[PDB]
Protein backbone atom coordinates (compact mmCIF):
# COMPACT_ATOMS: atom_id res chain seq x y z
CA UNK A 1 0.00 0.00 0.00
CA UNK A 2 3.30 1.88 0.15
CA UNK A 3 5.15 0.09 -2.59
CA UNK A 4 4.43 2.42 -5.16
CA UNK A 5 5.46 5.57 -4.00
CA UNK A 6 7.48 3.87 -1.10
CA UNK A 7 9.42 1.77 -3.57
CA UNK A 8 9.82 4.95 -5.90
CA UNK A 9 11.45 6.18 -2.96
CA UNK A 10 13.35 3.17 -2.61
CA UNK A 11 14.68 3.58 -6.34
CA UNK A 12 15.70 6.83 -5.91
CA UNK A 13 17.20 6.11 -2.38
CA UNK A 14 19.53 3.31 -3.82
CA UNK A 15 19.90 5.51 -6.68
CA UNK A 16 21.35 8.43 -4.69
CA UNK A 17 23.89 6.21 -2.46
CA UNK A 18 25.03 4.37 -5.97
CA UNK A 19 25.85 7.94 -6.99
CA UNK A 20 27.26 8.78 -3.36
CA UNK A 21 29.72 5.61 -4.12
CA UNK A 22 30.80 7.00 -7.64
CA UNK A 23 31.35 9.89 -5.38
CA UNK A 24 33.16 8.53 -2.58
CA UNK A 25 36.62 6.50 -2.35
CA UNK A 26 37.28 6.45 1.16
CA UNK A 27 35.61 3.64 1.36
CA UNK A 28 37.61 1.31 -1.07
CA UNK A 29 39.83 1.79 2.32
CA UNK A 30 39.81 -1.91 3.43
CA UNK A 31 40.77 -3.41 -0.13
CA UNK A 32 43.44 -0.73 -1.02
CA UNK A 33 44.81 -1.63 2.22
CA UNK A 34 44.99 -5.37 1.83
CA UNK A 35 46.26 -4.42 -1.71
CA UNK A 36 49.41 -2.14 -0.10
CA UNK A 37 49.46 -5.07 2.39
CA UNK A 38 50.62 -7.19 -0.30
CA UNK A 39 52.96 -4.43 -2.37
CA UNK A 40 54.65 -4.05 0.86
CA UNK A 41 54.91 -8.11 1.46
CA UNK A 42 56.44 -8.48 -1.87
CA UNK A 43 58.25 -5.12 -1.45
CA UNK A 44 59.73 -5.73 1.76
CA UNK A 45 60.73 -9.24 0.82
CA UNK A 46 62.52 -7.81 -2.18
CA UNK A 47 64.11 -5.18 -0.32
CA UNK A 48 65.15 -8.24 1.90
CA UNK B 1 73.23 39.96 6.27
CA UNK B 2 71.07 36.69 6.26
CA UNK B 3 68.24 35.52 4.33
CA UNK B 4 65.90 32.48 4.19
CA UNK B 5 66.45 29.59 1.29
CA UNK B 6 63.68 28.24 1.61
CA UNK B 7 63.49 25.42 -0.78
CA UNK B 8 67.50 25.44 -2.24
CA UNK B 9 69.98 23.04 -2.25
CA UNK B 10 67.66 19.99 -3.77
CA UNK B 11 70.21 18.42 -6.57
CA UNK B 12 70.52 14.65 -7.65
CA UNK B 13 72.09 12.75 -5.23
CA UNK B 14 72.52 9.69 -8.00
CA UNK B 15 73.22 9.54 -12.06
CA UNK B 16 70.56 6.86 -11.65
CA UNK B 17 67.37 7.51 -13.49
CA UNK C 1 82.32 -3.90 -26.84
CA UNK C 2 81.78 -7.32 -28.56
CA UNK C 3 78.08 -7.24 -29.89
CA UNK C 4 74.62 -5.92 -28.67
CA UNK C 5 71.42 -8.56 -29.47
CA UNK C 6 68.10 -7.66 -28.34
CA UNK C 7 64.72 -9.79 -27.25
CA UNK C 8 67.11 -13.15 -26.65
CA UNK C 9 67.93 -13.95 -22.69
CA UNK C 10 71.74 -12.82 -22.88
CA UNK C 11 74.72 -11.51 -20.02
CA UNK C 12 74.26 -7.74 -20.82
CA UNK C 13 77.12 -5.74 -18.73
CA UNK C 14 77.28 -2.19 -19.58
CA UNK C 15 80.23 0.03 -18.44
CA UNK C 16 80.14 -2.53 -14.87
CA UNK C 17 76.56 -2.96 -14.52
CA UNK C 18 76.09 -6.20 -15.04
CA UNK C 19 72.48 -8.61 -15.82
CA UNK C 20 70.65 -11.26 -17.38
CA UNK C 21 68.21 -10.86 -19.60
CA UNK C 22 66.49 -9.08 -22.87
CA UNK C 23 66.94 -5.63 -24.02
CA UNK C 24 64.28 -3.70 -25.23
CA UNK C 25 63.68 -0.45 -27.14
CA UNK C 26 61.80 2.16 -25.11
CA UNK C 27 60.27 5.47 -26.00
CA UNK C 28 61.52 6.54 -22.55
CA UNK C 29 63.42 9.76 -21.94
CA UNK C 30 66.53 10.39 -20.00
CA UNK C 31 68.43 13.19 -18.79
CA UNK C 32 72.12 13.57 -20.49
CA UNK C 33 73.59 12.46 -16.71
CA UNK C 34 71.94 10.10 -16.21
CA UNK C 35 72.66 6.44 -17.22
CA UNK C 36 70.21 4.05 -16.50
CA UNK C 37 66.59 3.65 -15.22
CA UNK C 38 65.39 2.01 -12.01
CA UNK C 39 61.54 0.82 -10.32
CA UNK C 40 59.59 1.97 -7.65
CA UNK C 41 61.33 -1.19 -6.12
CA UNK C 42 65.47 -0.53 -6.79
CA UNK C 43 64.65 -2.80 -9.50
CA UNK C 44 66.64 -1.89 -12.88
CA UNK C 45 64.33 -1.61 -15.62
CA UNK C 46 66.42 0.85 -18.33
CA UNK C 47 69.78 0.90 -19.50
CA UNK C 48 70.77 3.60 -22.17
CA UNK C 49 74.27 1.82 -24.01
CA UNK D 1 73.79 28.10 -8.01
CA UNK D 2 76.50 25.85 -7.60
CA UNK D 3 75.81 23.19 -4.65
CA UNK D 4 79.00 21.52 -3.95
CA UNK D 5 80.01 18.37 -2.49
CA UNK D 6 83.10 15.58 -1.19
CA UNK D 7 82.06 12.01 -0.85
CA UNK D 8 84.69 9.73 -1.50
CA UNK D 9 86.64 11.64 -2.72
CA UNK D 10 84.10 12.76 -5.72
CA UNK D 11 84.42 16.39 -5.64
CA UNK D 12 81.20 16.85 -7.63
CA UNK D 13 80.27 20.20 -8.84
CA UNK D 14 76.64 21.14 -9.01
CA UNK D 15 75.18 23.82 -11.05
CA UNK D 16 71.77 26.02 -12.16
CA UNK D 17 70.94 28.58 -13.99
CA UNK D 18 67.55 29.88 -14.15
CA UNK D 19 65.86 33.68 -14.56
CA UNK D 20 63.38 34.93 -12.53
CA UNK D 21 61.15 37.89 -12.45
CA UNK D 22 62.77 38.83 -9.38
CA UNK D 23 65.78 41.34 -8.41
CA UNK D 24 65.74 41.20 -4.43
CA UNK D 25 66.28 37.78 -3.03
CA UNK D 26 65.80 34.15 -3.44
CA UNK D 27 62.38 33.12 -4.83
CA UNK D 28 59.24 30.71 -3.48
CA UNK D 29 60.43 28.43 -6.25
CA UNK D 30 62.25 25.07 -6.54
CA UNK D 31 64.87 24.03 -9.05
CA UNK D 32 66.56 20.91 -9.37
CA UNK D 33 70.52 21.08 -9.87
CA UNK D 34 72.02 18.60 -12.24
CA UNK D 35 75.74 17.53 -11.66
CA UNK D 36 76.98 19.76 -14.77
CA UNK D 37 80.36 18.67 -14.12
CA UNK D 38 82.33 15.76 -11.71
CA UNK D 39 85.56 16.48 -10.42
CA UNK D 40 87.81 12.97 -9.03
CA UNK D 41 90.35 14.78 -6.85
CA UNK D 42 90.17 12.73 -4.28
CA UNK D 43 91.61 15.55 -1.64
CA UNK D 44 91.01 17.42 1.69
CA UNK D 45 88.91 20.50 1.78
CA UNK D 46 87.56 22.27 4.50
CA UNK D 47 88.14 26.22 3.15
CA UNK D 48 87.26 28.22 0.86
CA UNK D 49 86.93 31.87 -0.64
C1 LIG E 1 10.89 10.07 4.03
O1 LIG E 1 12.23 10.24 3.54
C2 LIG E 1 12.30 10.41 2.12
C3 LIG E 1 13.77 10.46 1.77
O2 LIG E 1 14.52 11.11 2.78
C4 LIG E 1 11.54 11.67 1.71
O3 LIG E 1 11.56 11.77 0.29
C5 LIG E 1 12.06 13.07 -0.10
O4 LIG E 1 11.02 14.05 -0.09
C6 LIG E 1 11.46 15.36 -0.46
C7 LIG E 1 10.27 16.28 -0.31
O5 LIG E 1 9.17 15.61 0.29
C8 LIG E 1 12.03 15.35 -1.87
O6 LIG E 1 12.54 16.64 -2.18
C9 LIG E 1 13.14 14.31 -1.99
O7 LIG E 1 13.57 14.21 -3.34
C10 LIG E 1 12.64 12.95 -1.51
N1 LIG E 1 13.72 11.97 -1.54
C11 LIG E 1 13.68 10.87 -2.29
C12 LIG E 1 12.45 10.67 -3.12
O8 LIG E 1 14.61 10.06 -2.30
C13 LIG E 1 10.11 11.61 2.21
O9 LIG E 1 9.45 12.84 1.95
C14 LIG E 1 10.07 11.32 3.71
N2 LIG E 1 8.70 11.20 4.19
C15 LIG E 1 7.82 10.29 3.75
C16 LIG E 1 6.46 10.35 4.38
O10 LIG E 1 8.10 9.46 2.89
Amino acid sequence: ENQKLIANQFNSAIGKIQDSLSSTASALGKLQNVVNQNAQALNTLVKQ
Amino acid sequence: AYTNSFTRGVYYPDKVF
Amino acid sequence: STNLVKNKCVNFNFNGLTGTGVLTESNKKFLPFQQFGRDIADTTDAVRD
Amino acid sequence: EFVFKNIDGYFKIYSKHTPINLVRDLPQGFSALEPLVDLPIGINITRFQ
